[PDB]
């Protein structure tokens, strides 16, 4: 259930207000040639931005937004995750 | 009764006048609405020198605005105290001189000088005893330098006995905006040395120096420089507007500072100016006023006084002060540094005392010293002027408008023998 | 492979080594001789010095 | 204050298409004609008046005429998005092309359309009240721009006189070029651009190609990007007239402080910062470095090296978050560098202009939204080597009388070829003597 | 005050990759490029919320620069600073000195000026390169020559990598080294010697890493650079700036070659048991077995010494340690230098790289001295240069590029004159 | 009244001045914020000599801080009692000399001494009766030795009649920091022997010995040495600041210690100095001060007076005391070891009494002895200078700036003639 984890992430990022806009910039700048992000890089960005999320939540988020055709836990679709995070941020 | 009319030329002149009128209207306690709201009763008795009473305790400035581009009218009415000027005094053409002395002196000034002449004649005769005319302008632009000095001349053959002040900023190579600055500056000085009674020389370079070193501000825009100029322009005319232990009108300072009619170029300083960081280390005494007044780094001109000699000097003091301390400080500063003062003029320093300080202050001072080191800047301008004119660069913009090659040569000769006069009077022997 | 785990480790528990000052055998404090932080340096980096 | 712009030739109205799109996006004019919001920010009300005239209401027609001989591009403009904005009567289009022929477009085809262009621009000026001056766009390599442009400028000069006519021309690059007979057109255009244009701004096409490949990193740049850069330059040029600034400068400021003699008006264009969106975030924006980048030959809009020449006068247009103190410091820094030198003719060969509104960005464009920018216009002596470099390859052709039968058939002769050659040689001599 | 570093060749930019990682770790800068004023000598406060190093990587083979562009620090480096050529010099001084360099060096030195004007208190340049390769030796010499003509008075420090005495990775490296040192003589202000076997021995005997790669070598070289720049970066009791090196370490203009050492080089398990104090870490910084160059100064005479101290150190302890060192007769100074030490104290301790093999320490020493065994280094290189030059091996490679044998002979006699000067001064 | 203006040079001078100003401010009862909070009225009458009334009981020190590196100013402002210094007094260069006499004396001094001269002339003319100038600096560094020496010469040219003190530390071979110390030290001494009025030599190795043996401290940081130097400097001008039974100004000390104008190099000591462990077990009497003042191991210079002759001597005393005991102890120390005093000057000791002791103390003393053993350290520096100059080591940094060999040769020439006359008078 990665939707609850995403809601928790956006609620946590509601505080320390500079931490929300920073994460989208990190996703865009550290993005691959395509909209691909490695799981290691995703966890690194999540730790850098100040979010402390359990590893199972990170795995659930990766599985929810995993690109088609890869290992279920190897990568993450950066554009789709960012677009869906925008809606969650603007909803709260 | 003693009356001063104000004339503003160009964008710089208009902004300087806006700041000056703001600070003066604050001094006499009139709100930006234009009505009286002051506290002391001493203000109302001497506001006729700058304001005319219109109706219901409303006073309008005795000022005239004159320039050639509507953006300055937009700027004048943008800030506060922009709705207190009488709209009829906005004599104004709309073509724009465009950094051209010839345009503002022969083509555009010729037809627009008559309307502003009508305005100034109407406003000057509206009062009883004119103390003199006061003009702030620039020597770099076209609508401020050429038109301004043509108006200077016109008033001079119209009113020959009245006093005449000219707060003029001269461009410097350190801070240079346009290209043809020497071309306008040399001819403006040529006209000023013959028409103006006395000139109070300003410079943006020294103003930036003051705002950076002394005031230690982060972004010294033109507002701060105009505020410094306005503070000086308020300090010079303090004696007329307020009672004092020893009064000093403009003519008194002119006769006590000008030994020969052609030596009417002064340099400017103001006191006190302290950064807010150094604010709690300061003292409030006459010695610290005269300590910063005589400092060479406080001069608002880009000419070092220690490179020449002090012909005459003057100091205008404001606030509840003791005459004995002022006299003894002046005597000490005259006697100790005895090599920087001219020898054939004993008692080079003239002093005056006023009881009403500027708003927000307890004590202040203003320095007006006629020195022979002011010819340093004239040579600095003339060298560029003769560098350009040697081989006729940008000359087609002037000779293609009515002017001839003779005017440039005469301007060079007059500036040259002016600096020669200053040099000869500097090296003259008392015997 | 040499750099990525290092970045992850320093991001996990980001602690910056603060400048420790050795305490003398007295009540006095060391009071370091120099400092690269202060208003003198800030005055030095003001851009107005370039124009003269 | 108003300025009306005329665009000559196929490339001229493409540059105009870029410029007017940028103007409509910058002044908030919906391409149908009206302004959705009456409120204004920055320059204040009545700012749009110098480009758009208040016709009826709910419309703002530009003060421009697109004149061209080939109808295809003009009809493409007519059929595109901006149908309602442009007046149907201002897009002047001929019926047949000049065919890279100065003679054809100067003696045969231009005669029937120059009168209509003049009697439309006459009422365009009549509607105006504070006309600063004209400014033109054309490419001297073509037929309509080179041929008809000469006649149109001559008739404008004889009908108006000393009115300012800013010339933004497009010279053929020394190596990269599209046409064959273009040296003839270029020389026969120079023989009149010398005595008719008030201020001429040179714009080579390969220099902008190098700027795009180097700075904005579009490996396949087309004419649209070049036109967008030209539009940005012109907007940064007229921002002082349009909006309020600390030190505003109008059109008749340039001729006074950049033209030492009436027959010497040739300006190298420069712009900074030309940077991409990704490079914009890691690179700081301050006056010092964007002023330094405005004098490097690698960011000039003309393929020439100013190090081989001597600067006579320079002009600096600033936009955005710029104050007098830091630009004064930056211009003081430049004078210390002995790599670039100024002719002893003018010690204070600088003129600064400060505006407050930052340059706008267009969706689909490649420039990034920045805090500040600089538009540089200078006068030096590399124009002398540019003209001689074109002169050599023009004189290569004429020795064998190639392609001359085309021009003579239209109605001209070979004498003006010789007088244009002599005029170019005299211009080289004048530039060399001035360089002394 | 600011310092900008230039890195040349395949070795220089890898050393830079280690150095800037260490710098970012020290000042708490994330690899993205932003913090979550002491850093001003390395990073610029560009735009909003970003730090960009004052560095350039320039190389002719694009593979290593491109791999840097896709590494961990992708957004840390300002993209146009990483210069990358089209084809390498392939271990040929002439090829990288006459054919390819003329196109890339002009852009490189144009872009360094974009960094100099930003700098307001620029202390001086410092170069990273290896003379064994082609682009580091050939193009690097041209770049240094044009830096000298363009700037002149500004300092240009050097940390070069000459080939190690027996262990080497190429064949024609004597020619490259000789033709590089011929220009390294009169263009660099201070040259710091660095070999590979010395660092391998340091990592084997002290840090007991049985299979070290270039990563550890670059890490500890970065540690040395950080320890010698900490005085400018952080606050200490008694600091030394860049000029102090040329004031107190080069008694003659033509003698600028520095032997480097570092202590303590200790692992995690040995850190707990040893009671690390100033005395023994000063002692370890003088043993020949803990030096960055495969040479013994015991064969020569010390001419100067520079001591850098970081962390929990007090002047009394360093004075006692230097007195004890001076009283020892195992090492002997030259007679005309009676006070050849210069101490520098900083309070910031050296930071530890996670995943690295060094451990947390309270104090450290970085020693940089001038001796006369460097003349032995040059003579030992000259021996094997003249060995293979007699039969003119590989010379057809060089002559075809555009050079001739005049350069060979002139560099040979220049090196011989260097040996004569070193032996005369050591008397 | 009589006015003392303070001048500080280099990092050493800046730290010494910071400690000295903290100690003096503690004596006069002003808080670190700058406002007076003392108790007795004796702390108001004679504070013009060091401070200036600003407003509301705010007193600003009469000091000018000099350096060439931002670190010293930043550390001064950061530390306590750093918010009392006037920012305009922080005259400040940008590039730094960096252990080179020539840079601080010919190149860097040229554009910086103008501001230093401006500020010192502005402050000195503000006061009515300047007693003299006071300078504390170093002879090892660049901006302290060269720039300080240039300022000394400029002041001597400007204000010739006023007094001048020089608390200059001279580096020693045992405790040696910089490689090129002899080059700066010899030329600074060569200028001082004609420029400065009187010189009192300090040395870091002597201070380390004092803080090791006497104070019994284990980690003698620069704070303790600066505290000792500050106490010594405060002790000198105690008579100007407080009444006494026999006052003595700086000129009164100088006239009783300089029989020949080129002999103005004093060796200095302070007392009492006891460890905290041994603080209880000592009685506090005049003999306890006199016996420690004359001890050779208490002197803050690197010169043993037992190897020379006490040509002249001086003693400053603080506290409510008996003049009879002071005179008896001085006569006893004069007549006990008659071989350590010169013959042609009887009664070589000058005494003065102040009734106000330093805070936390009941009795104190200070010693200023013009001995002919001060020429030991001059030879100890000149031997290194001759040993290194004979091979022109590091000379290319000095020659390639304006200096040539003649300055060096005249340097050891004046060094030799000074040491020769000092040996002659022994
Ligand atoms: N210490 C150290 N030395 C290195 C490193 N990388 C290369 N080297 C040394 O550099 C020498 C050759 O020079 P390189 O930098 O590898 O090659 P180059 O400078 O690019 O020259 P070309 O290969 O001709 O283009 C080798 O013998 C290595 O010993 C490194 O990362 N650390
Ligand atoms: N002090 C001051 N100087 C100004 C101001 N406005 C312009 N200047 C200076 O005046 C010079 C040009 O004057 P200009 O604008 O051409 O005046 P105008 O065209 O005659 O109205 C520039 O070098 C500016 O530095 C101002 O408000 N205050
Ligand atoms: N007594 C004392 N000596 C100091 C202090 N600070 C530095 N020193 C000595 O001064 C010498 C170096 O002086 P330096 O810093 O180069 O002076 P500068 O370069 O002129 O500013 C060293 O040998 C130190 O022993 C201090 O606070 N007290
Ligand atoms: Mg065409
Ligand atoms: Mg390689």
């Amino acid at each position: 259930e990665a939707y609850s984890f995403l809601d928790g992430l956006v609620l946590e990022l509601a505080s320390r207000p500079g931490s929300l806009s920073l994460l989208e910039r990190k996703l865009v700048t550290l993005e691959n040639n395509q909209s691909l992000m490695s799981a290691e890089d995703f966890k690194l960005v999540l730790r850098q931005v100040g979010s402390q999320l359990p590893e199972d939540g990170i795995a659930a988020l990766l599985t929810r937004y995993a690109p088609a055709g890869s290992r279920p836990g190897t990568r993450l679709d950066a554009a789709a995750f960012r677009n869906d995070l925008r809606a969650a941020s603007t909803a709260a | 009764m003693r009356e001063i009319v104000h004339i503003q030329g160009g964008q710089c002149g208009n902004q300087i006048g806006a700041k000056f009128w703001e600070v003066v209207s604050d001094e006499h306690g009139i709100d930006p609405t234009g009505t009286y709201h002051g506290d002391s009763d001493l203000q109302l008795e001497r506001i006729n020198v700058y304001f005319n009473e219109a109706t219901g305790g409303r006073y309008v400035p005795r000022a005239i605005l004159m320039d050639l581009e509507p953006g300055t009218m937009d700027s004048v009415r943008s800030g506060p105290y922009g709705q207190i000027f009488r709209p009829d005094n906005f004599v104004f053409g709309q073509t724009g001189a465009g950094n051209n002395w010839a345009k503002g002196h022969y083509t555009e000034g010729a037809e627009l000088i008559d309307s502003v002449l009508d305005v100034v004649r109407k406003e000057a005769e509206s009062c009883d005893c004119l103390q003199g005319f006061q003009v702030c302008h620039s020597l770099g632009g076209g609508t401020g330098s050429g038109m301004g000095t043509l108006l200077i001349s016109k008033i001079r053959e119209e009113y020959p006995d009245r006093m005449m002040l000219t707060f003029s900023v001269v461009p410097s190579p350190k801070v240079s905006d346009t290209v043809v600055e020497p071309y306008n500056a040399t001819l403006s000085v040529h006209q000023l040395v013959e028409n103006a009674d006395e000139c109070m020389v300003l410079d943006n370079e020294a103003l930036y120096d003051i705002c950076f070193r002394t005031l230690k501000l982060t972004t010294p825009t033109f507002g701060d420089l105009n505020h410094l100029i306005s503070a000086v322009m308020s300090g010079i005319t303090c004696c007329l507007r307020f009672p004092g232990q020893l009064n000093a009108d403009l003519r008194k300072l002119a006769v006590n500072l000008i030994p020969f009619p052609r030596l009417h170029f002064f340099m400017v300083g103001f006191t006190p100016l302290t950064s807010r960081g150094s604010q709690q280390y300061r003292a409030l005494t006459v010695p610290e006023l005269t300590q910063q007044m005589w400092d060479a780094k406080n001069m608002m001109c880009a000419a070092d006084p220690r490179h020449g000699r002090y012909l005459t000097a003057s100091a205008l003091f404001r606030g509840r002060m003791s005459t004995k301390e002022v006299d003894e400080q002046m005597l000490n500063v005259q006697n100790k540094n005895s090599s920087y003062f001219v020898e054939w003029i004993p008692n080079n320093v003239k002093s005056s005392v006023c009881d009403i300080p500027p708003k927000g202050l307890k004590m202040s001072a203003t320095f007006i010293g006629n020195s022979t080191a002011i010819q340093e800047m004239f040579k600095r301008v003339s060298e560029q002027f003769t560098a350009m004119f040697r081989r006729k660069a940008f000359l087609h913009w002037y000779t293609g408008e009515g002017m001839d090659e003779m005017e440039f040569t005469e301007a060079e000769s007059n500036m040259n023998d002016l600096v020669s006069e200053y040099q000869q009077y500097q090296d003259a022997s008392a015997e | 492979a040499a750099t990525q785990p290092a970045a992850l480790a320093t991001a996990e528990n980001p602690t910056r080594t603060q400048t420790l000052r050795p305490l003398g055998d007295s009540g006095l404090m060391p009071q370091p001789g120099q400092k690269p932080k202060g208003f003198a340096r800030d005055e030095l980096d003001k851009p107005h010095h370039r124009t003269g | 204050r108003e300025v009306i712009s005329i665009h000559i030739g196929q490339a001229g109205i493409q540059v105009g298409n870029a410029c007017w799109e940028l103007y409509c996006l910058e002044h908030g004019i919906q391409p149908d004609g009206q302004m959705p919001s009456d409120k204004t920010i920055g320059g204040g009300d009545d700012a749009f008046n110098t480009f758009f005239s208040e016709t009826g209401a709910g419309k703002h027609v530009p003060r421009c005429i697109f004149l061209d001989l080939e109808p295809t591009v003009v009809d493409e403009v007519r059929t595109g998005t901006y149908r309602q904005l442009f007046h149907p009567e201002q897009l002047i289009s001929g019926k047949e092309d000049a065919a890279n022929n100065f003679a054809r477009g100067h003696y045969t085809i231009g005669k029937e359309i120059v009168d209509l262009a003049l009697d439309r621009i006459r009422k365009l000026a009549d509607n105006c009240t504070g006309l600063q001056g004209f400014l033109v766009f054309n490419a001297v390599g073509g037929g309509t721009g080179s041929g008809l442009g000469s006649l149109l400028l001559e008739r404008l000069s004889v009908d108006y006189g000393k009115k300012s006519k800013l010339g933004f021309t497009v010279y053929p690059s020394p190596q990269v070029s599209t046409a064959v007979v273009e040296p003839y057109n270029s020389v026969l255009s120079t023989h009149s651009l010398l005595e008719h244009t008030d201020v001429a701004v040179m714009l080579d096409n390969e220099a902008i190609y190098d700027i795009c490949r180097r700075s904005l990193d579009i490996e396949r740049p087309t004419y649209t990007n070049l036109n967008r850069l030209i539009a940005q330059v012109i907007s940064s040029l007229t921002a002082s007239l349009r909006f309020d600034g600390a030190l505003n400068v109008d059109i008749t400021e340039f001729q006074t402080n950049l033209v030492p003699y009436p027959r010497i008006h040739f300006m190298l264009s420069s712009y900074a910062p030309i940077i991409s969106a990704e490079k914009a975030y890691h690179e700081q924006l301050s006056v010092a470095e964007i002023t330094n980048a405005a004098f490097e030959p690698a960011s000039m809009m003309v393929k020439c090296d100013p190090r081989h020449g001597k600067y006579m006068a320079c002009c600096l247009m600033y936009r955005g978050d710029v104050v007098p103190k830091d630009v004064n410091a930056s211009v003081a820094t430049i004078k210390t560098k002995r790599t670039i030198q100024f002719v002893d003719w003018c010690p204070t060969g600088f003129k600064c202009g400060i505006n407050y509104q930052p340059p706008t960005v267009v969706p689909g464009g490649d420039l990034a939204k920045v805090q500040r920018a600089v538009c540089m216009i200078s006068n030096s002596t590399a124009i002398g080597e540019i003209f001689s470099r074109l002169d050599h390859k023009f004189d290569l052709m004429y020795a064998k009388r190639a392609f001359v039968h085309w021009y003579v058939g239209e109605g001209m002769e070979e004498g003006e070829f010789s007088e244009a050659r002599e005029d170019l040689a005299a211009l080289e001599k004048d530039f060399e003597e001035v360089g002394a």
